[PDB]
């Protein structure tokens, strides 16, 4: 397999790598939640916008120009154009 | 037996008539402890050139402890005042013989020290514990330093170094041995002329619970210390400090007696070989301690297993120890006690370690009286008050990959 248990995770030979941490309770919990939430949260989703934007952009203009079409139809000018469809 | 000289230095002696052999040697306390990063082992290069020099028959040896340093003359009962005289000189000429160095031999040398703390295992696990401990203050700094450091020392560091700590003030002729005290008193005095000064300001430092992890996966096992802040030399809590320790020993795999020794967690960790050996221990500095337990588990899938175990032993403190547990405890670090204060050198270096940190040494008689007083509760009060639900700090260096997060270790320590 590619994942072992906790002894020999399948990680590759490392070494010269050292990790420091603090204590939970001697840390500051939810130090800038606030600041972090908003000015990060904006840099995420800047970054990630155009990729979801782009795509909804496309597939809601299909759907508001089928949506528009349609109630053309359903009307009293558009019986002529229904009946020709 | 104390003496305070002219200068205002104090000579210390604990003689015996059935010393085998006798020393003497001048501390001046400010170990790493009063160093700054940039300037780190500065003292212990100072004490090595200062050692260095001329032994004229006898013995002599640098100490470079973490808040102490000194130079140690071993030497024969009858030779002791001839030695007495050589610290002397060796500190009355301090700023010459440092000047007249060329440090780059002795860097070399202690360099050579600290890679040699940084590849025994259990010197860099509890060197890195210390550290990460005492982080942001100069007694994380290593007792001889880093390997970059040293390089970047020179000779005017030291004489700064000697200027602020080599002061009568600051400074103990500490002895042992079988000799007249009052002799080796007069032959310091007309030899001993060392800087007034006042004594320098002891740096702060507060414990901080972290973990460290130095993962060498190319090591043959894994090498972790796991402990809370411990008592230094000035708390009460001591002795009572080491007893809290020696409830859970010491232990060794492969000794003849693994099979046999007191503590549960020894007979705990032989039912799946968990850890191949451990000890635990009650470091003291001057005003703040390290107590807790180094271990070399062999079996890396085990490392996890050793660490809750370990941990529920610890939480047992503070419920469970019986009274066997504490006279057991209480006996060997009675024992371990006087044994530590046979070899002469080893009294000098404990009678200097105590009077610069503490400023009276407690004698081995009165030890035993307080230890003999601490009741199973007084233990249990202790193990309530500094284990129980306390910050850990955690140290490991190789096949720790087993070695879960710090929250688990950290919960471990509240649990029933």
């Amino acid at each position: 397999t590619y994942m072992g248990w906790w002894g020999s995770l399948g990680s590759p030979k490392q070494k010269y790598i050292t990790q420091y941490t603090i204590s939970p309770y001697a840390a500051k919990p939810l130090k800038g939640a606030a600041y972090n939430a908003v000015f990060n949260t904006f840099r995420r989703t800047k970054n990630q916008f155009l990729y979801v934007a782009i795509p909804f952009v496309v597939v809601w203009s299909i759907w508001t120009r089928a949506r528009d079409y349609n109630e053309y139809l359903y009307t009293k000018e558009g019986r002529e154009e229904l009946e020709r469809v | 037996k104390y003496t305070t000289l002219s200068n205002g230095v104090t000579v210390a002696t604990e003689t015996n008539p059935a010393a085998k052999t006798s020393s003497v040697g001048l501390f001046f306390g400010a170990g790493s402890r009063s160093e700054h990063s940039h300037s780190n082992g500065i003292s212990a290069l100072t004490t090595n050139v200062l050692a260095s020099q001329s032994a004229k028959g006898s013995l002599l040896t640098a100490k470079n402890d973490r808040e102490f340093n000194g130079i140690i003359a071993q030497t024969t009962n009858d030779n002791i005042t001839e030695a007495g005289k050589l610290i002397a000189s060796i500190a009355s000429n301090a700023v010459d013989i440092v000047e007249k160095t060329d440090l780059t031999k002795h860097k070399q040398y202690l360099s050579a020290q600290a890679s040699a703390v940084e590849a025994d295992p259990k010197s860099k696990v509890l060197s890195h514990l210390y550290s990460s401990a005492f982080q942001g203050y100069s007694l994380a700094l290593p007792t001889l330093g880093t390997t970059e450091s040293v390089e970047n020392l020179e000779n005017q560091d030291s004489l700064r170094h000697l200027a602020k700590h080599l002061v009568n003030n600051n400074t103990v002729i500490a002895a042992s041995g079988n000799f007249d005290h009052d002799k080796l008193a007069d032959a310091i005095e007309a030899n001993l002329k060392i800087a007034e000064g006042v004594k320098p300001e002891i740096k702060p430092a507060s414990f901080l619970g972290s973990e460290v992890r130095m993962r060498d996966d190319t090591l043959p096992k894994a090498y972790i210390s796991i402990a809370v802040h411990g008592e230094g030399l000035n708390s009460p809590n001591y002795y009572l400090a080491k007893v809290a320790a020696a409830i859970y020993g010491d232990f060794y795999l492969h000794s003849t007696i693994a099979k046999f020794t007191s503590p549960k967690l020894a007979s705990i960790v032989q039912e799946y070989n968990i850890v191949e050996s451990y000890n635990h221990y009650s470091k003291s500095f001057s005003d703040t301690g390290i107590w807790g337990y180094y271990a070399e588990i062999a079996d890396k899938f085990t490392v996890d297993d050793f660490t809750h175990f370990s941990l529920k032993e610890w939480n047992r403190l503070s419920i469970s120890i019986s009274e066997a547990e504490v006279a057991r405890a209480k006996a060997q670090v009675k024992t371990a006690l006087a044994k530590e204060l046979a070899n002469s050198f080893a009294v000098t270096s404990d009678i200097a370690e105590k009077v610069l940190l503490v400023g009276h040494r407690q004698s081995l008689r009165e030890a035993f009286e307080k230890i003999d007083a601490i009741k199973v509760n007084d233990v249990k009060e202790w193990g309530k008050s500094k284990v129980w639900d306390r910050d850990i700090v955690i140290s490991g260096t190789g096949l720790i990959e087993d070695l879960l997060d710090y929250n688990r270790n950290r919960n471990e320590m509240a649990m029933m």
